[PDB]
């Protein structure tokens, strides 16, 4: 089939070594190439290919590209790809029919993935929504017309910003309405779980990968470009800063083990529900410097509480390879830890070059791309399903409003909580002191079985 | 059984950091690093003679999770304080770095080395003579390391591993 020249139509230039190249391997279900790098007009005409779609390179481009290439001229470069000249009969034709058709409704698609997935490129910037709005209006064909209509339907939307029954919500020494007796024990060791479960699912299924491509969580505008990440990390600070708090501010040792021992319930609950943020934030504060060191406390845990908070410490060693078999095994919903996400996108951005070189020329690295975009994807199939459970308005109030550290700086707040934790079990050979009761109320547990039949 | 050394990054978020472990573990000709695989924190090497496995431990990205500080350091044997040569605050941050982990192992003598990593061009605020005087204030070495050409990467490594076998 003849092209027209590379001087009037950029994306006319044959591919060489030296402008795209490739991954040995097939894109595994459609039987398409891999591209591994090559330059934006190369990138920019397989985003758009009149031999067929690629879906998979569309959906990693639009989610990275912007490492590379700036929103305002990737509309350049696709407008630029749309406008094609016929080059200088039953040749014409066939150019129109197997090369303009096919490469106008390519960008169309480009530009209906862009404003359905990416928006928040043209909430930022007004102009690049006006260039788009009037590219679409200029898009003149009846083949056209069905996909321009949609474009400019999802635009409208975008600009104007389901299961049976849950559990029963289970109750203990706090009554229903009685949020000023809310605490770690008098609220249901349950519900605890199931409430902090909803805030924890809510905050993860939040986080956008818009935040984490480029590593902009770690970058001077982290609090501008991450902010539901930042709020789900905070909250989870928060939780294990709380439990630590709940502890060591126990003095009384039979109230401690109280303490632990309905910590160590609520991680059994968190585990049942695949919560990993949850059993996580239990897990650090029990190897948090304060607490880990409190002997005389763990010594008196129950044997099975001791075992189930091991096997949950044990989800960690080796650079988590426990937890991440046992992720792979879940079984949605669930709230996985995100930290391994973020330090997986970090060095895979770190330790990958922007570009590769071919003959003197540079290359934009996809693949490096490409593996980010399998990070978010991976982060993304975990937000769909949600959690058959009840929100309790009031516990869930008093778990988004703990403040464990106050008006102090983490330092003040760590010094007070590891002096607290000294005061209360000496360091050795100076001997035990004992310490007056706080609570007023039972320190039985109720367990972690529901009390009434589903 | 050749002897395992369990090493911990730790230092300010924000300054690439994580260039000195990658450079470590990826073959200095190959410029690639999957994290997503065992391999990228095991690395097999001979120091003095003796072949032995470093197990690195870097959770760059991971700053913002400040209550699990404690737990990652719980982990290592020794650590490597890092900070950015161009920026003084990644500097400054050092000084509750050492007193986190000198609390969580329990002890005022831990196998660590300060290592001050030059990562881009930008202009160094922090004098190596500032590093060499902090460095000798701890009683550690100071190891001076180049994201860029790997120089003084090993040594950093090599040199920690040195502390842990002489503690
Ligand atoms: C070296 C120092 C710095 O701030 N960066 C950017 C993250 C480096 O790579």
């Amino acid at each position: 089939m003849r092209l027209p020249s590379a001087d009037v139509y950029r994306f006319a230039e044959p591919d060489s070594e030296e402008n795209i190249i490739f991954e040995e391997n097939m894109q595994p279900k459609a039987g398409i190439p891999i591209i591994k790098a090559g330059t934006v007009i190369k990138l920019i005409e397989r985003l758009t290919y009149h031999m067929y779609a690629d879906p998979n390179f569309v959906r990693t481009f639009l989610t990275t590209y912007r490492s590379f290439c700036k929103p305002q001229e990737l509309l350049s470069l696709i407008i630029e790809r749309f406008e094609i000249p016929e080059p200088e009969s039953a040749e014409l034709k066939r150019f129109r029919k197997e090369y303009i058709q096919p490469v106008q409704l390519r960008v169309l698609n480009v530009c209906r993935h862009w404003v359905e997935h990416h928006f928040y490129d043209f909430e930022r910037d007004a102009y690049l929504l006006q260039r788009m709005e009037e590219f679409i209006g200029t898009v003149r064909g009846k083949a056209m017309k069905k996909w321009v209509e949609s474009i400019t339907k999802i635009i409208q939307r975008k600009k104007i910003a389901f299961q049976s029954s849950p559990p029963t919500v289970e109750w203990h020494i706090s009554r229903p309405g009685h949020i000023e007796t809310f605490d770690l024990l008098t609220l249901h060791p349950i519900e605890i779980a199931r409430q902090l479960t909803l805030l924890e699912s809510d905050l993860y299924r939040a986080v956008q990968p818009s935040e984490l491509v480029g590593s902009v969580w770690t970058k001077e505008d982290k609090e501008i470009n991450s902010p539901n990440l930042l709020k789900m990390i905070r909250h989870t600070t928060n939780l294990t800063l709380w439990f630590e708090k709940c502890i060591v501010e126990t003095e009384n040792l039979e109230e401690r083990v109280a303490v632990v021992s309905r910590i160590i319930e609520i991680l059994q609950v968190f585990q049942e529900l695949n919560n990993f943020n949850g059993v996580l934030e239990v897990v650090s504060a029990m190897n948090s410097s304060p607490v880990y060191r409190l002997d005389h406390t763990f010594e008196q845990i129950p044997s099975r509480q001791k075992k189930i908070l091991e096997e949950a410490h044990e989800l960690s060693e080796d650079h988590y390879k426990k937890y991440l078999a046992k992720l792979r095994s879940i079984n949605p919903p669930c709230v996985p830890f995100f930290g391994i996400y973020l330090t997986n996108i970090l060095k895979t951005e770190e330790g990958n070059p922007e570009v590769l070189k071919r003959h003197g020329k540079e290359l934009i690295n996809f693949s490096k791309r490409r593996k980010v975009a399998e990070i978010t994807g991976e982060i993304q199939q975990y937000q769909n399903q949600p959690y058959c459970l009840r929100v309790e308005s009031d516990i869930k109030r008093f778990f988004e409003n703990l403040n464990p550290m106050g008006n102090s700086m983490e330092k003040e707040f760590t010094d007070y909580l590891f002096n607290k934790s000294l005061e209360i079990e000496p360091r050795n050979p100076k001997p035990l002191p004992r310490f007056p009761k706080k609570y007023s109320y039972p320190l039985k547990s109720p367990g972690v079985r529901p009390s009434n039949p589903r | 059984h050749m002897t395992e050394y369990k090493l911990v990054v730790v230092g300010a978020g924000g300054v690439g950091k994580s260039a000195l472990t990658i450079q470590l573990i990826q073959n200095h000709f190959v410029d690639e690093y999957d994290p997503t695989i065992e391999d990228s924190y095991r690395k097999q090497v001979v120091i003095d003679g003796e072949t032995c496995l470093l197990d690195i431990l870097d959770t760059a990205g991971q700053e913002e999770y400040s209550a699990m500080r404690d737990q990652y350091m719980r982990t290592g044997e020794g650590f490597l304080c890092v900070f950015a040569i161009n920026n003084t605050k990644s500097f400054e941050d050092i000084h509750q770095y050492r007193e986190q982990i000198k609390r969580v192992k329990d002890s005022d003598d831990v196998p660590m080395v300060l290592v001050g990593n030059k990562c881009d061009l930008a202009a160094r605020t922090v004098e190596s003579r500032q590093a060499q005087d902090l460095a000798r204030s701890y009683g550690i070495p100071y190891i001076e390391t180049s994201a860029k050409t790997r120089q003084g990467v090993e040594d950093a490594f090599y040199t920690l591993v040195r502390e842990i076998r002489q503690h």
